[PDB]
RNA sequence: ACCGAUAGUGAACCAGUACCGUGAGGGAAAGGUGAAAAGCACCCCGGAAGGGGAGUGAAAUAGAACCUGAAACCGUGUGCU
RNA sequence: UGAGUAGCGAAAGACGGGUGAGAAUCCCGUCCACCGAUUGACUAAGGUUUCCAGAGGAAGGCUCGUCCGCUCUGGGUUAGU
């Protein structure tokens, strides 16, 4: 059947990437966080 | 179905008592010398003479 | 029939045809024991035919073998009817019946199976 | 000036490229158009074409630590005139 | 005075490797080396190396002709096993095993 | 009058990582040869792996799957039944 | 333990000659069978070195393997349209 991950390169980084989550006050609140955590990626 | 209780040591090995392979059965050949398969070639070198 | 060999009623017949002729232009193969006690008997009838040569016994051959050209004759290639009818049957006219030997190997690797070698006689 | 790291020597650049045509390894931010102009100055010669393409990083060791190797980009030059590009 | 071999961590599993061993355990030299080269088993090709390279022992570090010689031990052992895994019907695995033995034979001269 | 590798930080071992999720997010396991590498020249069986000798060393049943090495479990021989 | 038990994922292969420690399974040859509005030829998304040559046989491949989309050492993509 049809599952449900279609994968999207364009898709992707429009929704979750980097210069989406400095836009809004909550998303620069995921970076800080990610980044205090040590993560290796911070924006997939 | 299911098993309803585990099997000891004891009952495994009564099982098993008719597992096991025969002898091949075996004759040595009048010209190699060494054993072969009976109504079968020598494979060591092919004469079976019949 | 005789036995099934494991093979659809279509695809047995198929191979007593291909069996058949590879031991005329080899005259030595190599094969398995239950295919083996099966060609002795697909064979060893086309030669009694090979041993008449009249013209409805050649149309009745050619029904079983198969069109393989033999070019290891020294120059010429000659069709494996040819060599049925104008050398294997002169061999054998003296004799009546049995024309063919069978010898057991043994097992064989990979499958237990029971090898043999069948050979003209 | 100095663009170009070390040339190229393997088969397909040794013969159906020996006459005229050589393989040089150069820096992966520069144009066609600086190349033309630093084999020229480097070597006296005369250009007739530049071609270019760009290779991605590879995984290099699956032993022990897993990485990348370096990205390369790699240049050829025709030469109208002249010879004598590597030795 | 007897001689030994092991062969250390081969991948057949240690109780098909034992319905061979028996046919041989308490046989002659010649004897053996025939049932192991005669027999359709799969563990037949390397039980019989452990066995021919025992009396390669026997005579050379020792001194003993290789004629007189008996099977006085024949046993196999367990190894370290490998972790696999198939996967089943309906999102479910289920795990499965490598299993190794260690074959082991001593020939000697009764004495 | 705190812990001693299932403890103590998730983490004594390149761990916020292998991996799992579209994403926010979650989250492990894994220490010890010897005082000193002195880490087994050469000989034999084998395609090799792995062994049997000879050597190093106080010790190789200390041989890198390296201190000690318990129980489940798997075997081989045997004294009474 | 259940146990050397269920399963090994729709389908036609046979023989000869090579290679090799080892061949129902690898390479070459002949015959036979299957698809053919497609199991043929092109390209999008997506994957990201899986492509090629010479070596390798511990693990992975539902069996074997001298072979491989697996392992090692070097290669491979070129635009005024």
């Amino acid at each position: 059947v049809k599952r449900t991950y279609q994968p999207n390169k364009r898709k992707h980084s429009k929704v979750h990437g980097f210069r989406k989550r400095m836009s809004t006050k909550n998303g620069r609140k995921v970076l800080a966080r990610r980044r205090r955590k040590g993560r290796k990626v911070l924006s997939a | 179905a299911v098993p309803k209780r585990r099997t000891s040591k004891t009952r495994k090995n009564k099982r098993r008592t008719h597992f096991k392979i025969s002898v091949p059965g075996m004759t040595e050949c009048p010209n190699c010398g060494e054993y072969k398969l009976s109504h079968r070639v020598c494979k060591n070198c092919g004469s079976y003479n019949g | 029939g005789y036995r099934k060999l494991g093979r659809t009623s279509d695809q047995r017949k198929a191979m007593l045809r291909d069996l058949a002729t590879s031991l005329i232009i080899s005259e030595r193969i190599e094969t398995t024991e239950a295919r083996a006690k099966e060609v002795r008997s697909v064979v060893e009838k086309l030669i009694t035919l090979g041993k008449k040569g009249d013209l409805a016994s050649r149309r009745n051959a050619a029904k079983t073998l198969r069109n393989v050209e033999i070019l290891n004759e020294d120059e010429t290639t000659q069709t494996a009817l040819q060599k049925l009818f104008g050398e294997i049957a002169e061999r054998y006219t003296e004799r009546q019946g049995g024309y063919t030997r069978i010898l057991k190997q043994g097992p064989r690797r990979g499958d237990g199976a029971e090898s043999v070698i069948i050979e003209l006689v | 000036r100095d663009i170009l790291k070390r040339p190229v020597i393997t088969e397909k650049s040794s013969e159906a490229m020996a006459e005229d045509k050589y393989t040089f390894d150069v820096d992966t931010r520069v144009n066609k158009t600086q190349v033309k102009m630093a084999v020229e100055e480097i070597f006296n010669v005369k250009v007739a074409s530049v071609n270019i393409m760009n290779y991605k990083p590879k995984k290099k060791r699956m032993g022990r630590y897993q990485g990348y190797t370096n990205k390369r980009r790699k240049a050829i030059v025709t030469l109208k005139e002249g010879s004598d590009d590597l030795f | 005075m007897e001689a030994k071999a092991v062969a250390r961590t081969i991948r057949i599993a240690p109780r098909k490797v034992r319905l061979v061993l028996d046919l041989i355990r308490g046989k002659n030299a010649a004897e053996a080396i025939a049932i192991l080269k005669l027999t359709n088993k799969a563990s037949s090709p390397v039980i019989e190396k452990v066995l021919m390279s025992a009396l390669a022992n026997a005579e050379h570090n020792y001194d003993m002709n290789t004629d007189e010689l008996v099977v006085k031990e024949a046993y196999a052992n367990e190894g370290p096993t490998l972790k696999r895994f198939r996967p089943r019907a309906q999102g479910r695995a289920s795990a499965i095993n490598k299993r190794t033995s260690h074959i082991t034979i001593v020939v000697s001269d009764a004495k």
